[PDB]
């Protein structure tokens, strides 16, 4: 498990997981409050 | 000399500790990373397994397990089309009324208003029409509902989970020695008796006993949903019987060598069904049932652990001449312990076969309800023409591979190989001949009749109106395929397909399949494909010759294959390598298989495809190829501007996502002439004063940034330019015949 | 050591020919003579293009290239062990010992080779192109 | 002629002022003399090159990134 | 107001453009039955492009006779007519996230460097300290200047490697 | 040098044209440069010389594919 | 051997290759580069380049009006410049066929010609230009200037 913790942060496998986590959030963001062209 | 299974047991032990290793696989990278190259490095050599060891039982090993995680994938990929064909799909809708309603599999999200992209398919479906043929292939498999599907998805994954246990189980557990992997005579006999022949009377066994009755039923008006389930075909003889009398007998007439009562399920028809559009399903099976008879005994021609059979070697020896040497006796070795050579063979023959098998299925449309599908049609036909260009380009830089590589001036003396590197200036040079010959000769008269046309003298010109240059041989070949059956092939009740003449087969108002006729402008389009073909093979060909050795340059083989420049002296020495005569040979193949694309394209909309109307049918062109492809104008104004307004109009409606990628492929191919048309030297000084502005606010990466290597940037121009000009003809295409 | 002379009587090692050899420039220019001494009769790699077997004893190759001579030169010191020697055949007969001329294989120090063309300054320490303008000099050769 | 005026100038302004850099290169390497222009504002300008260099190379990216990003998002 | 721009809420384009839209929707509705998932799904981009064509009008966003909501950069025409919310709000919340993505970086780097083989920290990315420096670049305006007005946050001039002049 | 070439034309061609409105919402977007410009008005141009006959815009499409040529080679 | 068409460099000069022939006519007005170049000698010779640059503007403004003078509609484009389509030249093709030969006909003439989109016509008539003979004595004029 020391090894494959190693593996998963590994550049390819971080940049995977961060980037995922940024899209879901924006997707969410948009999915709850849509349209947001100004901050009003 | 036995043949028999060896294997070694748990060589190569199961851990993560290697996966922690970046570059363990490499002597060079495994020293870690002190530039921004070894990034690209470790990506650019993990498959090179011949680099990474010298042991050719460790090299196959790897190749042999690689090869299963691809089965894998491709597994996983068809379960994923059978389920999205199963839960998000209108394939049971599509059944009821194959013609009116558009397949789809594809459904988007309701966010980011990309809900649009879900268009109304029709059957109360709102999803993306799919161009994958699996709506028709399903239908001729007789799968009638989505448990069909469902059941084979899972089915699917199980196998992919095999294939993925099966490459570590015979990588880390039960590694095969390499005197397992060179007995090709009983690779062979397996891969040809026990694959393709098995595999076809299996098929063979589905097609009569569940894809025949269920499209006899569907083709009878019988709704989907009120077919007997396959599996009571088999179980109730009475109702297999009944649609094919002859299953009244059972297997005696077989064995009493009475075939003939079977009839009514085997026969020689020809042609296209007049309900679907499709081959009959009946003449596929008897195909798969011969096909098999003829692998099945193939199987036995080999020589394996007994006597009887052949041995390739002293059969390649025994073919030896009065004007090439020695013969092919030197070739068995070469092709027994170098992958790089078998490869380049496989690849070339199966890139091949791709084309060949798009310019069948398109001229005999296998599937029902396939013909009809215009854009099913020119997206598979696009499709495996360039899936096998791609390959054929692999072939030419393996060759030269092996040739740098695997390659032994001892064993081949006065070897067809030897005899050939020595002559490589006369094959060269004739083959540069004939391509600037072709040039002139086949686009020549293109600008002459564009000149002819601009002065205003259209009477001067090469066309069916004027100086015309019809493909009689081409014409000939078509009138004896078309009263073919009536002579040459008088069992058959029907010509093979009717592009080479008769009716027009329609399904649902709409030309399935109708005589093509070949005219001038046919002529000068042929001749452009075989100057372009040429062409590809001699810049492939070139760099296989000349890829160990030149009169620039004695040395190449020393050099290697992935090499950028010897120098700039010599007046300049860059793309000496056989990679570059590859990197360069892929623009051509992209240019020579777009002409042919276009050509399918336009031909196929101007003289084939339509609505058979009263007296006459309405093509979607109304027939202007003829005269209107004599000219690159024409080819510009009535082919890419006429119909480019489909993708450029596309925006607002289900087809908008085709004028984005229309766009944005045009982006990636330009994106693509800034590293075929630049150099390191200039990114490399650019990113030192990058690096400065870091090194001042203390932000410097501790890996140094370099700008990409010669050949990377070779590389990554090509697979942009590639990737942006198909990317363009996949949306032109798609959204043109989607929308028309 | 003294200057080996060329023997044009060289048994030449067994090659079917190669439309990758000699052409005008041999003949109108000049070109070169390549020749070694075998331990055995060996297939090799033609720096021209192909395989031909080395005789025993002495063997003389023609090469249109000095490149091609060396080629083969270094081909057989390595593949081989041998100790190749290469001459420039001109037109007119004037066969002139290319390589070594010294005895000692170039890579290898010896005494009685004159320095030519060292600069015995820093690279970094040539002039301005300015200070030679119109002076038709190069800056690291001036 | 509107048209076809204002694009010939436009077009032959451009290569002039390519030709204005390009022999103000040929100027650093053929007739510079580094020790006559010591401390000159010419000669700081090497002082700071990188500077000059990697600041149009911000703008730059900022024009290019921003520019294209809101002509897709439209 | 300001350059012409007429209110969207003001601007009959931007009406028609909702009367148009909307049109277009329902009558791709008509083709499919009442509760049709295909409906159910049209009604609900009926509602949202109507939500949608009033935020922005509520929200005072001038649109010119296109009928097609423009913004206003200028921070004293934002600020003074109440367009804040458009570019000049916006413009801050971009630069605050923009910096604590850079603070952060230079944070984990300038850490790196120094430890053993600072190359192999960058490939393996250490998680554990990354995940440690995140939050520490909620505040980097405040340590930013702090190194500013300190001499820290940039290299002497004697100390970064130059190309020859 | 291209694209001020490309806007002072169609910001032109949509003022002489009378359309002012196609370029102040077409330009907008890119896809409109490419169908409402560039596409819409080489119609003629192309048509120069066309299977039926040929105009005095002949020179013209012959010089527009040459261009294409001398750029591609 | 060495040749003599790249006398100014006889690198070139003596270069058995072609791109003997290419560099000859690129590194041709390089003077600072050409074998044996003074300071002086260079200002002389770019100074003398200058006159041949200023014949062939001359040269070719009264080309120009020539070809407008002899091959125009400059005094029918003056009587009505919103309507008539300034004339440049006219198209001697030999290898034109009759519908060319009808098509480019336009703008008032007898035969094949070229509208002009340099704008000449519209300068020329606000300076003060009115005639064909204002263009024949400029062109005379504009071309001994050259000499
Ligand atoms: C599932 C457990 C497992 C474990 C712990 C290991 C562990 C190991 N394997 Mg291994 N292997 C496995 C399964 C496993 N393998 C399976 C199922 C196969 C059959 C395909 C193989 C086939 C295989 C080969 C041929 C080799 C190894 C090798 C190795 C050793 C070093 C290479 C490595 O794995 O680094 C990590 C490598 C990766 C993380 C790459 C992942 C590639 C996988 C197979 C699929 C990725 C494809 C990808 C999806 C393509 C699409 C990308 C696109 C979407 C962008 C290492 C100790 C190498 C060795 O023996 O040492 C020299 C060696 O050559 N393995
Ligand atoms: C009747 C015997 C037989 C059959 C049917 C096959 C079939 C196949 N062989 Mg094969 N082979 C055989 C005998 C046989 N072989 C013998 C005797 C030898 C030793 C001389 C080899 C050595 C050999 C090599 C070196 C390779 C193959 C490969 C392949 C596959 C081709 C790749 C492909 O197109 O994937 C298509 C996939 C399918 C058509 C689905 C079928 C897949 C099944 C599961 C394969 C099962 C084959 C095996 C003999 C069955 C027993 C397995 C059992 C022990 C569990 C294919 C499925 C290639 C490969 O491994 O690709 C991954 C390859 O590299 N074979
Ligand atoms: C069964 C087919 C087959 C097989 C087994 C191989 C096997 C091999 N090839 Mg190869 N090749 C093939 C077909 C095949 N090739 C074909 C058809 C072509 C013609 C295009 C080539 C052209 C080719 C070249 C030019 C080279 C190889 C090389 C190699 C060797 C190492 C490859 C490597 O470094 O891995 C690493 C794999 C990668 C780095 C992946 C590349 C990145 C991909 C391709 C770009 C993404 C494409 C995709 C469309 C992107 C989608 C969009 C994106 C945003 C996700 C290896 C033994 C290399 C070699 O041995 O030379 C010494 C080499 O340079 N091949
Ligand atoms: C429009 C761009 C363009 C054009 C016209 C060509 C044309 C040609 N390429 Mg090429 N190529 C291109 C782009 C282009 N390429 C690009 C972008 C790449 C990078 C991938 C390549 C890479 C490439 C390679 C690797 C090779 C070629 C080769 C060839 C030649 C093939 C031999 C032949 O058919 O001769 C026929 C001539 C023509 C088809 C040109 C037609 C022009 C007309 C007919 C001439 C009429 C002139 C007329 C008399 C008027 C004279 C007026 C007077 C004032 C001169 C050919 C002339 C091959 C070669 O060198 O020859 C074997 C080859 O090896 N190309
Ligand atoms: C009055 C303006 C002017 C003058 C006097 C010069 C003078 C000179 N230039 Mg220059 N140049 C100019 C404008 C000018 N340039 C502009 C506007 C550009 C931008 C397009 C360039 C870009 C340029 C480059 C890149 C180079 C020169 C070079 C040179 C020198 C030798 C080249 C030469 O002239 O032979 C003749 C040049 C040609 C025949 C051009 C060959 C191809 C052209 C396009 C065909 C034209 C045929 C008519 C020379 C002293 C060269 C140099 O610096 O020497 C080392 C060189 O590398 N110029
Ligand atoms: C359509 C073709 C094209 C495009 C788009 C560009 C674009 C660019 N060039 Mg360029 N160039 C081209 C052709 C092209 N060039 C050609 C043919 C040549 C002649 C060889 C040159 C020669 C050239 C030189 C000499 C230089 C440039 C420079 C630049 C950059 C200028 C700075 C900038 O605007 O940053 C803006 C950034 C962008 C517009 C990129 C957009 C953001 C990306 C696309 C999004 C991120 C990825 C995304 C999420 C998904 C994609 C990746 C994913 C699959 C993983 C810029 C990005 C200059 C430079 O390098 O800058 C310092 C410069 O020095 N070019
Ligand atoms: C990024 C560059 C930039 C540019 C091009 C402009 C341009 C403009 N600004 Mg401005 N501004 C900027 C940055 C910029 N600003 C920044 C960073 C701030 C924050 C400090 C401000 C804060 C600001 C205010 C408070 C005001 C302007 C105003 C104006 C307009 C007229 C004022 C003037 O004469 O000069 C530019 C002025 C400044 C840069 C700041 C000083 C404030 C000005 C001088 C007071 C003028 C008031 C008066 C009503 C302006 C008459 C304009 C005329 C049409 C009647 C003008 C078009 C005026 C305006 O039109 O709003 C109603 C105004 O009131 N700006
Ligand atoms: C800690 C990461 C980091 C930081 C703080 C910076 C900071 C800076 N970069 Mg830079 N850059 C980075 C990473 C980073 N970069 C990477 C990974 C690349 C390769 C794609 C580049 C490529 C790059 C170029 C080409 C240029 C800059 C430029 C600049 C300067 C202009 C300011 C700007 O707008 O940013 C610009 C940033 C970019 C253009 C791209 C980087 C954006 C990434 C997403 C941020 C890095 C996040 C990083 C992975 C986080 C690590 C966290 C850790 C725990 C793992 C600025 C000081 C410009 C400059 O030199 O100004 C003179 C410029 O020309 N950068
Ligand atoms: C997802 C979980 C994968 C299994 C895991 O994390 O531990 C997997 C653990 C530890 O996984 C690795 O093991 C290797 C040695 O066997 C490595 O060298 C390291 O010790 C360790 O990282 O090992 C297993 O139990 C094999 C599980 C295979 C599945
Ligand atoms: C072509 C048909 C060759 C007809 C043919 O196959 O000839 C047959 C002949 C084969 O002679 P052999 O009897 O020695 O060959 C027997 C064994 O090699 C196995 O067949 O080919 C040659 O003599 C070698 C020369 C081929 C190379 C020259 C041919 C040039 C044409 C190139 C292709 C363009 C046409
Ligand atoms: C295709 C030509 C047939 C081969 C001729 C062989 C003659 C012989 O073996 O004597």
């Amino acid at each position: 498990m020391k090894n494959f913790t190693t593996y998963l942060s590994t550049a390819p496998v971080v940049a995977l997981a961060w980037f995922t986590v940024t899209a879901a959030l924006l997707i969410e963001i948009n999915r709850f409050f849509p349209d947001p062209l100004v901050f009003s | 000399k036995k043949v028999k299974i060896a294997v070694d047991r748990n060589p190569v032990e199961t851990s993560f500790e290697k996966w922690a290793k970046p570059g363990h696989f490499s002597r060079t990278l495994s020293k870690g990373p002190n530039t921004t190259t070894w990034i690209w490095n470790l990506h650019a050599d993990a498959h090179d397994f011949d680099s990474h060891t010298s042991d050719l039982e460790e090299i196959s090993r790897k190749v042999f397990s690689a090869h299963f995680g691809q089965l894998g994938v491709i597994f996983i990929w068809l379960s994923g089309m059978y389920f999205h064909g199963a839960r998000f799909s209108n394939y049971e809708a599509w059944l009821s009324d194959p013609v009116h309603i558009k397949p789809s599999a594809q459904v988007v999200w309701p966010v980011v208003g990309q809900e649009i992209l879900n268009g109304d398919v029709g059957g109360g479906f709102q999803g993306i029409q799919i161009t994958s043929g699996f709506f028709q292939l399903w239908r001729a498999s007789g799968i009638t509902s989505e448990l069909q599907l469902y059941t084979t998805a899972i089915g699917g994954l199980v196998m992919a989970a095999a294939m993925f246990f099966a490459g570590w189980f015979h990588y880390h557990k039960a590694a095969p020695k390499l005197e397992w992997f060179q007995n090709v005579e009983s690779m062979l006999n397996h891969h040809l008796a026990g694959l393709l022949g098995l595999g076809s009377l299996s098929w063979a066994g589905h097609q009569i006993h569940v894809s025949l009755p269920v499209n006899k039923l569907l083709d009878a008006g019988v709704d989907p949903k009120e077919i007997p389930l396959p599996h009571e075909f088999l179980l109730n003889r009475q109702i297999m019987q009944d649609l094919y009398p002859s299953f009244a007998k059972g297997l005696a007439p077989f064995f009493t060598l009475q075939w003939g009562e079977y009839s009514d399920f085997l026969t020689f028809n020809g042609g296209l069904n007049p309900v679907t559009g499709g081959l009959w399903l009946s003449d596929t099976a008897h195909h798969h049932l011969a096909i098999a008879v003829l692998f099945l005994v193939a199987g036995h021609m080999y020589r394996t652990n007994w006597g009887i059979g052949h041995s390739m070697k002293e059969i390649l020896e025994a073919h030896k001449g009065p004007f090439t040497g020695e013969g092919h006796v030197g070739l068995y070795e070469i092709l027994t312990t170098s992958w790089h050579a078998q490869l380049a063979i496989n690849l070339a023959l199966f890139g091949s076969l791709s084309i060949i098998v798009a310019h069948h299925m398109y001229s005999m449309p296998p599937y029902p309800y396939l013909a009809t599908d215009y854009g099913t049609q020119l997206s598979l036909f696009t499709h495996h023409n360039w899936i096998g260009g791609f390959c054929i380009v692999g072939a030419g830089a393996h060759a030269a591979i092996f040739m740098v590589r695997d390659y032994d001036p001892t064993n081949n003396y006065n070897n067809l190989l030897d005899r050939v590197i020595r002559h490589r200036d006369a094959i060269i040079s004739h083959l540069n001949w004939v391509c600037i010959f072709l040039g002139f000769h086949s686009f020549g008269l293109y600008i002459h009749n564009d000149t002819m046309s601009a002065l205003g003298r259209p009477q001067d010109m090469f066309s069916d109106t004027a100086i015309q240059l019809q493909p009689v041989f081409a014409q000939w070949i078509q009138k004896t395929h078309f009263l073919a059956p009536q002579l040459t092939a008088p069992t058959a009740l029907a010509a093979t397909s009717a592009t080479w003449g008769g009716d027009v087969v329609a399904v649902g108002g709409k030309v399935a399949m109708m005589p093509i006729s070949l005219g001038t402008s046919d002529f000068l389009v042929h001749h452009i494909h075989a100057f372009t073909i040429h062409v590809t093979v001699l810049i492939l060909l070139k760099g296989v010759l000349f890829a160990r050795s030149s009169r620039l340059i004695p040395d190449k083989a020393n050099l290697g294959f992935r090499f950028p420049c010897d120098g700039p002296g010599r007046g300049g020495t860059c793309q000496v390598s056989a990679w570059d005569h590859v990197f360069l040979g892929l623009f051509w193949m992209y240019n020579s298989l777009s002409i042919a694309i276009f050509h399918f394209s336009w031909k196929m909309q101007s003289d084939v495809w339509g609505t058979v109307t009263a007296s006459g049918v309405s093509h979607i062109t109304g027939g202007n190829f003829a005269q209107s492809a004599n000219t690159i104008n024409g080819w510009l104004r009535d082919f890419l501007w006429a119909q480019s307004s489909q993708v450029i109009q596309s925006y607002g409606s289900a087809l908008s996502a085709y004028g984005l990628m229309f766009l944005g492929a045009h982006f990636v191919w330009a994106f693509s002439l800034m590293f075929l048309f630049s150099g390191r030297g200039y990114w490399q000084e650019l990113i030192e004063s990058i690096i400065w502005a870091h090194s001042k606010l203390k932000v410097a990466p501790s890996i140094q940034p370099r700008a990409l290597s010669i050949t990377q940037g070779r590389a990554v121009g090509v697979a942009h330019y590639l990737l942006g000009g198909i990317a363009t003809t996949w949306s032109f295409f798609l959204a043109r015949i989607i929308a028309v | 050591w003294t200057e080996p002379t060329l023997n044009p009587d060289t048994p030449s090692p067994i090659f079917g020919g190669s439309t990758g050899g000699l052409l005008r420039k041999a003949q109108v220019e000049e070109f070169y003579v390549i020749t070694w001494e075998s331990n055995k009769e060996q297939i090799f790699e033609m720096p021209t293009g192909g395989a031909a077997i080395m005789r025993k004893g002495p063997n003389l190759l023609k090469f249109a290239r000095k490149e091609q001579c060396l080629a083969l030169t270094t081909q057989l010191r390595t593949k081989f062990k041998f100790t190749p020697c290469f001459y420039r055949v001109y037109p007119s007969g004037e066969v002139q010992y290319l390589h070594p001329k010294d005895g000692v294989y170039p890579e290898k120090v010896n005494a009685g080779r004159p320095g030519v063309n060292q600069n015995f300054r820093r690279i970094g320490e040539n002039v301005n192109p300015i200070k030679v303008k119109f002076t038709g000099n190069g800056t690291m050769d001036i | 002629t509107q048209a076809s005026l204002y694009t010939h100038h436009q077009y032959i302004a451009g290569f002039i002022m390519c030709g204005a850099f390009a022999h103000g290169a040929i100027f650093w390497i053929r007739d510079y003399d580094p020790e006559q222009n010591k401390g000159n504002v010419l000669a700081r300008m090497l002082d700071h090159k990188e500077a000059i260099i990697s600041h149009l190379s911000w703008v730059s990216l900022f024009l290019g990134f921003h520019t294209l990003g809101l002509y897709v998002h439209n | 107001d300001i350059a012409g721009l007429t209110p969207c809420s003001e601007s009959a384009a931007y009406a028609k453009r909702l009367k148009n839209e909307v049109k277009g929707l329902n009558k791709r509705l008509k083709n499919y039955e009442a509760d049709s998932a295909p409906a159910i799904a049209l009604k609900a981009t009926i509602e949202r492009t109507q939500n949608r064509f009033a935020n922005y009008a509520k929200a005072g966003l001038l649109c010119g006779a296109d009928g097609l909501p423009h913004l206003i950069s200028d921070p004293g025409l934002a600020l003074k007519y109440g367009h804040a919310g458009e570019v000049f709000i916006p413009t801050f919340g971009f630069l605050y996230v923009a910096g604590w993505i850079g603070y952060v970086g230079r944070l984990y780097l300038n850490m790196v460097k120094g430890e053993a083989k600072p190359t192999e920290k960058e490939i393996i990315i250490d998680v554990p300290a990354a995940l440690r420096l995140t939050w520490q670049g909620a505040t980097w305006p405040v340590q930013v200047v702090a190194e500013l007005r300190a001499n820290t946050l940039t290299e002497k001039a004697e100390n970064i490697t130059i190309s020859p002049r | 040098i291209g694209w001020v070439t490309f806007y002072f034309h169609w910001k032109h061609l949509t003022l002489w044209q009378g359309n002012v409105s196609q370029f102040d919402e077409s330009s907008t977007y890119l896809m409109g440069w490419l169908r409402d410009y560039l596409w819409l008005n080489s119609s003629q141009l192309i048509n120069g010389y066309n299977p039926f006959g040929m105009n005095s815009l002949s020179v013209w499409a012959w010089i527009f594919l040459f261009g294409h040529l001398v750029y591609a080679t | 051997a060495t040749k003599l068409f790249p006398k100014f460099s006889q690198g070139l000069a003596q270069d058995p290759t072609t791109r003997r022939i290419w560099f000859g006519l690129a590194v041709a007005h390089d003077f600072e580069s050409h074998d044996g170049m003074t300071e002086e000698n260079l200002y002389q010779k770019i100074f003398a380049s200058h006159f041949g640059q200023l014949a062939i503007i001359f040269l070719w403004t009264s080309g120009n009006l020539f070809h407008v003078a002899w091959q125009g509609n400059f005094e029918q484009w003056g009587a009505d410049p919103i309507h008539v389509r300034p004339i440049a030249h006219a198209i001697w093709d030999p290898h034109f066929g009759q519908p060319a030969v009808e098509a480019f006909t336009r703008g008032g003439a007898s035969g094949p010609v070229n509208i002009s989109t340099s704008g000449v016509y519209q300068w020329w008539y606000t300076i003060g230009m009115r005639t064909n003979q204002d263009l024949y004595v400029g062109s005379v004029f504009l071309a001994l200037v050259s000499a």
